[PDB]
């Protein structure tokens, strides 16, 4: 049987940036986004749908921009207590 | 401990003790009905540790055994920053928001097992009775926290399976590797019941104190084991803001 | 002789019954006699019925 | 069949105990 | 596995036999 | 091979154009690092934040992309976040805070335009280099 | 205080008849008791 | 467990005493050769 | 002919069967009460939480080890290199779970081989000896202290020193040369010459001196019988001895002095102990064997890699898994 | 534990067997 | 049980131990 993290990788998650789940390191691909935007959008998940990431409070222009132009890189799914908790979107052991 | 520097109470073992409203009153702290009261250094010091005994039997009573601490003075949530937030119907709710909010602990229970379990107080949502407007001694704060897994989906096992990393079959026997339902760590979320009941209270200064009782499941080892039924009873100590 | 008494007392069978300790139950069982056994069916008594569990009632 | 797992280890040293005294002690007869 | 404890042991009798026959301690007239 | 002028070409600008370090340059590039980087950027790597390390994609992810010599030497001079955002010249060693990095007060121009070079002739030379702390 | 020699020290003996006896006395004990050790 | 610990000191402290004792008592002089010093 | 005269008298008398001395006085409770503890520990003691994450490790027997997988844990990383005494523990069993059990035995067992040290000058004293014997065996006994003492002062935590078992010493001398690369410590070189020249000249002393036994037996019997314990004469003839291994050799490379060949015997493996005890004794602040990874590099600056790079992977790999969650950061600094 | 269910056997008599040859051995010396 | 068979061999060999020092074989000036 698989476990869920290994469940969540069949799914779309394994593909491209998950706003609920993916750890801060897998930000750094999007110009512009660690660590500031990157720490913005995992301070404010979850997220129930991938445009609500431009309803952050406090979030200026240019961060609106950098959401925008990068969309299609993100997604969305169910967050799973198996990356999330004890603040492993931030370091989950990973140097 | 007020006047206590770092240098006077190293290695003494008052560093896991809560502190204690001094002034001995039965004061009261005051709430307008539609406010909010921040908690600035919320302490809870487990006292004493019970653990339900599964009886093999089905209709037999499980009852509570008392255990012995096996790790040492590394028992208390401290610096803990929470709210009170007033309903309208004189509703106290406690609201715990970070901290030092969860230890470890292991227990052994008479018999030779050792239970450890994540002592906790995250995300407490507690509520008294409606009809408050001051803390006082009849405050009882009384409802869930979260448990999270005692291990994290980073941990491995003596086998190096783990749950998002290490291995996923047992390695050390290639032809039976797929046999052991072992070979999926899960971490479940779980839930506790806490009840704070506020005995002193030090309305010149804020301060509240008072007894608790949990009541949380214990380690399952990433799901190895069905967890067993902890009951945690101690003091604690906290800050009113007004 | 406790079954009796409860039912004197006004209960139902299976309230009296439920008066009735396992402990005591578990005497009564000829499984537990000393006289049941075999010379060279060593060790334990619970290497051969098994270990008691719970009584069926 | 399932016969006593003790029963090979019993059976070897029930008789091998006692042969080695008695040979201990043909052996060493004249001395 | 216990054929070869049966076979064993009725294999030290009879080897017993045997010897007992074979090297005996010879009788002697004194 | 021995160290080819293709190896030795690395981008000057965002804008295409590209310069040739000369061999003097590139071991004096070297040795600065040596002496004044490895001590947390030994083999690429970023002991201290090895989310932002010195491998090639991670040069040029940041804002603006740092993966050209003239990037890297302004980097050196003023240096940022990964996203251009927060101030690092009291966080990241420097030319323009010689009183908190006095190492750093003797590097000229050159110097910081060899040590760039060679930051970015060094990935061509290692696989390993930017990786994983232990790799 | 000193270790003297014991003067009741006695050899002991057994003939090779005996170990006869005695080993056929082993191994018939053996051949008796080993289907009830095995069980 | 504070008895325990009074009993090792004082058992301890017993043997380092009699180990000092011991090799204060003219301990040169205990071997087969000259033993004036 | 005082009673504490009459005393001395016994503890310093050499018609006893088993010297005493006033070193023995301290070596034979410290080193009893050791054994007693290790062998109670190493039978029956529960798992200990030896890196202090709560995760413990069975050592016993009892608790599905067997000999060469039991040891008596080291104990907790918690604590560090802090005194812990049964008497600083809230119940035996908290401290059996932090592993006490070790820092008992390790200290009774330090003591206790310092005094047998001291007690092997002492009868050498009483016997009008020459006092040198004490001097070998302080070989072995730095290197003990090396591992059960200076390693995990060094470090900072006696859940660093060896473990008090078989596996337990493979598992301390892997994650030895993972994290210090020991093989390549010229210090462990001079042990390793010093253990196998030992044992080289051991069986060179042993052959040379039993092939040239003066015959004294028949063929019938043992040859050690042709040597009578208190005899006067040699048993073998040094001369024959040395004109075989002259004749091996070259002339000069053999001695003819037996002084001087026992003591390049007794010299040299203790020669070879005190460096590796030494090696041992430094790597515990981290001055590590020789680094020559990435060492050689061509033309354009490419490496080439050496056997110390190969060596350096296997070393990572056992890095890497060591202590697999001990570690939150990414350098292990101790 | 899953042991070798010969593992006992097979110590028992790894010990024993040598160890009765050296006793009868040492008990005979001097016949 | 292999905790006996431990035990067993380890006790032998320490029971030896003590043999071979207190039943030593007394070693005479001849
Ligand atoms: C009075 C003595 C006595 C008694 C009543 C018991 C009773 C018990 N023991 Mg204990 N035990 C004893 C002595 C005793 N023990 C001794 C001395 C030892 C050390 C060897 C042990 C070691 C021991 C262990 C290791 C275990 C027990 C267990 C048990 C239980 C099961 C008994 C069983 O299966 O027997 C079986 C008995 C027999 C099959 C009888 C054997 C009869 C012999 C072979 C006849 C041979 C006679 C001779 C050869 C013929 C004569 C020949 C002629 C020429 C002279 C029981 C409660 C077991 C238990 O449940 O423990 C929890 C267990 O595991 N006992
Ligand atoms: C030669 C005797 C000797 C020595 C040197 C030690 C030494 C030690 N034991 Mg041990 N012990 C011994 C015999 C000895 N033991 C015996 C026979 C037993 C069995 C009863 C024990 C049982 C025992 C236990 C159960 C424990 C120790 C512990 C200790 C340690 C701490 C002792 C301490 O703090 O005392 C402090 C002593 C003093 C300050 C001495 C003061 C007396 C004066 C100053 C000296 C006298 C000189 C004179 C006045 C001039 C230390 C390594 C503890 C341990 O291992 O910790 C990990 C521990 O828990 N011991
Ligand atoms: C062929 C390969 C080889 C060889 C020959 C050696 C050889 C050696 N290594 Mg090395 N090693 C190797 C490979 C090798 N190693 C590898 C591959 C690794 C990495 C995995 C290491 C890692 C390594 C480490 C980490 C250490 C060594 C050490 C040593 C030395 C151990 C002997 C010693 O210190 O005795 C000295 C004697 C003793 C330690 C014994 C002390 C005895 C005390 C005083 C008394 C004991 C009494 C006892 C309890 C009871 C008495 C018994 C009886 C009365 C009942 C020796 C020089 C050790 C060393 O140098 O120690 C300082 C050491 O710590 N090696
Ligand atoms: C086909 C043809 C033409 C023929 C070939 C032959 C020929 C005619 C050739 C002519 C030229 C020729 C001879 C050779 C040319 C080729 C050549 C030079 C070959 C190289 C030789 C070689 C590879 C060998 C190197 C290895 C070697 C033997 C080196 C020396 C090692 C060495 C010095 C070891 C000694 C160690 C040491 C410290 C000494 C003491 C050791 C010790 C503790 C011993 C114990 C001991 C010592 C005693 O002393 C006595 C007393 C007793 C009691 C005792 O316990
Ligand atoms: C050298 C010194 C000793 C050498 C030993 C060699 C002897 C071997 C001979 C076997 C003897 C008994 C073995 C039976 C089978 C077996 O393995 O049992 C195995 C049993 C153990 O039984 C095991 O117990 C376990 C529980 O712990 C489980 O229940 C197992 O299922 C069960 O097999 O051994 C014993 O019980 C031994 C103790 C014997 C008790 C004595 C009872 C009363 C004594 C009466 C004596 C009569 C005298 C006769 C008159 C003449
Ligand atoms: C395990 C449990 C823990 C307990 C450990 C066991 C107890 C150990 C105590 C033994 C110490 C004294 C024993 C002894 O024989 O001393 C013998 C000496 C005197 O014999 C002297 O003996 C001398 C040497 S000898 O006997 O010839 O070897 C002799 O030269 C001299 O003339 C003579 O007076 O007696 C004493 O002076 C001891 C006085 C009491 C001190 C110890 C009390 C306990
Ligand atoms: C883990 C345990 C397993 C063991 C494995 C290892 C084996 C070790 C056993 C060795 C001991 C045997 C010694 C034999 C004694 C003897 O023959 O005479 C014993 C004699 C006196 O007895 C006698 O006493 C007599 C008394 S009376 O006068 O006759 O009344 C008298 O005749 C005279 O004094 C003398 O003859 O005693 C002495 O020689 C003096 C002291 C000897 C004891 C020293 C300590 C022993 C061991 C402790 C050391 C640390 C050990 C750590 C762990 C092992
Ligand atoms: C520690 C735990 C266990 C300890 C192990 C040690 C166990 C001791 C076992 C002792 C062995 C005793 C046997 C010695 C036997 C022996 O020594 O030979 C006979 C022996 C001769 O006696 P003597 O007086 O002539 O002594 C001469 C000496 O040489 C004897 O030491 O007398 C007896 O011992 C009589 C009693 C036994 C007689 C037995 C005869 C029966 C044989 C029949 C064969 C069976 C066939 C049956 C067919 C159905
Ligand atoms: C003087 C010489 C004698 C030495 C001193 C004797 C005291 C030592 C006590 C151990 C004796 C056996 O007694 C008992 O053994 C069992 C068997 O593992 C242990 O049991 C322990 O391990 C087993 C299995 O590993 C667990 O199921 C059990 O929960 C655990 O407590 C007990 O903790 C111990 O109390
Ligand atoms: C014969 C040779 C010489 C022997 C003489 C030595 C006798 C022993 C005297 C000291 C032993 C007891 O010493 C006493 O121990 C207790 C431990 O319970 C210590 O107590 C210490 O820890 C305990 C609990 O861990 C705390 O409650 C206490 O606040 C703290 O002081 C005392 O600080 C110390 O004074
Ligand atoms: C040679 C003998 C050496 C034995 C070593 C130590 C023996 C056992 C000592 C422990 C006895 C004390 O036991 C402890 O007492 C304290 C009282 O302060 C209790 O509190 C603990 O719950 C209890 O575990
Ligand atoms: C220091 C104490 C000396 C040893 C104490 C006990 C002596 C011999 C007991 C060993 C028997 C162990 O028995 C074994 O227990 C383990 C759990 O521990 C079980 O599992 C095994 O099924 C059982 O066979
Ligand atoms: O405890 Mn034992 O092994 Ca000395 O290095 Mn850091 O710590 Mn842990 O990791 Mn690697
Ligand atoms: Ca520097
Ligand atoms: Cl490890
Ligand atoms: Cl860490």
């Amino acid at each position: 049987e698989l476990n869920a993290v290994d469940a969540k990788l069949t799914t779309d998650f394994g593909q491209k940036i998950d706003l609920n789940n993916s750890d801060i390191r897998d930000f750094r691909g999007l110009r512009g986004f660690y660590p500031n935007l990157a720490s913005e959008i995992i301070k404010n998940a979850p997220y129930d749908t991938v445009e609500e990431v431009l309803d952050i409070p406090g979030l200026s222009e240019t961060q609106k921009s950098r959401l925008e132009a990068n969309l299609g890189s993100f997604t969305v799914t169910e967050p799973s207590i198996e990356l999330t908790s004890g603040d492993d979107r931030i370091n989950p052991g990973v140097y | 401990k007020s006047q206590l520097t770092y240098d006077d109470i190293v290695n003494t073992g008052l560093a896991n003790v809560c502190p204690e409203i001094s002034s001995f009153t039965r004061g009261t702290i005051e709430v307008e009905p539609n406010t909010k009261y921040f908690v600035s250094d919320f302490c809870m010091e487990p006292q004493e540790y019970f653990v339900k005994e599964e009886p093999v039997n089905k209709r037999q009573k499980a009852e509570y055994v008392k255990g012995k601490v096996l790790t040492r003075q590394t028992t208390s949530l401290e610096q803990i920053r929470g709210s009170i937030a007033v309903g309208a119907d004189g509703t106290l709710t406690f609201k715990e928001k970070d901290g030092i909010d969860f230890q470890p602990i292991t227990v052994l229970l008479p018999g030779g097992e050792e239970v450890p379990f994540f002592f906790t107080v995250k995300n407490f949502t507690g509520t008294t009775e409606p009809g408050f407007t001051s803390i006082n001694s009849s405050t009882d704060f009384v409802g869930d926290f979260n448990v999270p897994s005692y291990r994290g989906a980073g941990f491995l096992d003596p086998k190096a399976r783990g749950l998002y990393t290490g291995y996923d079959n047992a390695v050390a026997l290639p032809s039976a590797a797929d046999k052991f339902r072992t070979n999926k760590k899960e971490t479940p979320l779980g839930k506790g019941t806490l009840s704070l009941q506020v005995t002193q209270v030090d309305g010149s200064t804020g301060e509240i104190a008072g007894i608790f009782e949990s009541e949380q499941p214990s380690d399952t080892d990433l799901g190895a084991k069905e967890p067993l039924d902890v009951k945690v009873r101690g003091i604690f100590y906290g800050r009113v803001d007004t | 002789r406790r079954v009796d008494s409860q039912l004197a007392e006004g209960a139902s069978l299976s309230e009296a019954w439920s008066t009735i300790p396992e402990k005591l139950a578990f005497y009564d069982y000829v499984g537990n006699s000393p006289a049941k056994g075999g010379l060279f069916r060593t060790g334990a008594m619970n290497s051969g019925d098994g270990i008691a569990q719970e009584w069926i009632g | 069949m399932q016969v006593n797992n003790l029963g090979f280890i019993a059976s070897i040293l029930f008789v091998l105990v006692p042969t080695v005294f008695l040979l201990i002690l043909f052996i060493q007869t004249g001395k | 596995m216990e054929s070869v404890a049966y076979i064993l042991v009725l294999t030290m009798a009879l080897a017993v036999l045997f010897f007992a026959i074979a090297f005996r301690e010879p009788p002697r007239i004194e | 091979v021995e160290l080819t002028e293709s190896t030795r070409t690395i981008p000057l600008d965002e804008a295409g154009g590209t310069t040739t370090l000369t061999a003097r340059q590139f071991t004096n590039g070297q040795k600065i690092f040596v002496d004044t980087c490895t001590q947390c950027h030994l083999q690429g790597k970023t002991k201290t934040n090895n989310n932002v390390s010195l491998g090639l994609a991670d040069l040029a992810g940041a804002e603006p992309r740092r993966d050209n010599v003239l990037a890297l030497v302004e980097f050196l001079k003023n240096p940022k976040s990964y996203d251009g955002e927060d101030d690092y010249s009291e966080l990241h060693p420097n030319i323009s805070r010689p009183d908190i990095y006095p190492e750093m007060r003797n590097y000229t121009e050159d110097d910081i335009f060899d040590v760039a070079g060679y930051t970015l002739i060094a990935p061509k030379l290692d696989e390993r280099w930017g990786g994983t702390i232990y790799f | 205080m000193d270790r003297n020699s014991n003067p009741n020290r006695q050899p002991v003996e057994l003939n090779r008849t005996s170990l006869y006896l005695g080993l056929l006395l082993v191994a018939v004990l053996g051949i008796l008791f080993s289907s009830y050790f095995f069980n | 467990m504070l008895t325990l610990k009074i009993a090792v000191y004082i058992v301890v402290g017993l043997f380092i005493s009699l180990f000092i004792f011991g090799f204060l008592s003219s301990d040169p002089t205990r071997n087969p050769g000259r033993k004036d010093f | 002919a005082s009673l504490w005269e009459q005393f001395c008298q016994w503890v310093t008398s050499t018609n006893n069967r088993i010297y005493v001395g006033w070193f023995g006085t301290l070596m034979i409770p410290t080193l009893l009460t050791a054994t007693t503890c290790f062998i109670i520990a190493f039978i029956a003691a529960p798992p200990v939480d030896i890196d202090g994450i709560r995760e413990p490790v069975a050592g016993s027997l009892l608790y599905g080890n067997n000999i060469i997988s039991g040891a008596v844990v080291p104990s907790s990383n918690a604590i560090g290199l802090h005194f812990y005494p049964i008497w600083e523990a809230a119940s035996l069993d908290e401290w059996l779970y932090n592993g006490g059990p070790y820092q008992l035995v390790v200290f009774h067992f330090l003591i206790g081989i310092f005094c047998y040290m001291g007690r092997q000058w002492e009868l050498s004293y009483r016997l009008g000896m020459r006092p040198w014997i004490c001097v070998a065996y302080s070989a072995p006994v730095s290197a003990a202290t090396a591992v059960f003492l200076i390693y995990p002062i060094g470090q900072g935590s006696f859940s660093d020193g060896m473990p008090l078992g078989i596996s337990g010493t493979f598992n301390f001398m892997i994650n030895f040369q993972a994290e210090h690369n020991i093989l390549m410590h010229p210090f462990h070189m001079l042990g390793v010459a010093g253990v196998f020249g030992g044992s080289l000249f051991s069986a060179m002393h042993g052959s040379l001196v039993t092939s040239s036994l003066v015959r004294e037996t028949t063929e019938v019997e043992s040859q050690n019988y042709g040597y009578k314990f208190g005899q006067e004469e040699e048993t073998y003839n040094i001369v024959a001895a040395h004109g075989y291994f002259g004749r091996l050799i070259f002339q000069y490379a053999s001695f003819n002095n037996s002084r001087s060949l026992h003591f390049f015997l007794g010299a040299w493996p203790v020669i070879g102990i005190w460096f590796t005890a030494m090696g041992v004794s430094t790597m515990a602040f981290n001055l590590n064997g020789f680094n020559f990874n990435q060492s050689i590099l061509d033309s354009q600056g490419r490496v080439i890699g050496t056997w110390a790079d190969v060596l350096n992977r296997a070393n990572i790999g056992f890095e890497v898994m060591h202590e697999r969650n001990a570690h939150n950061f990414p350098l292990d600094l101790a």
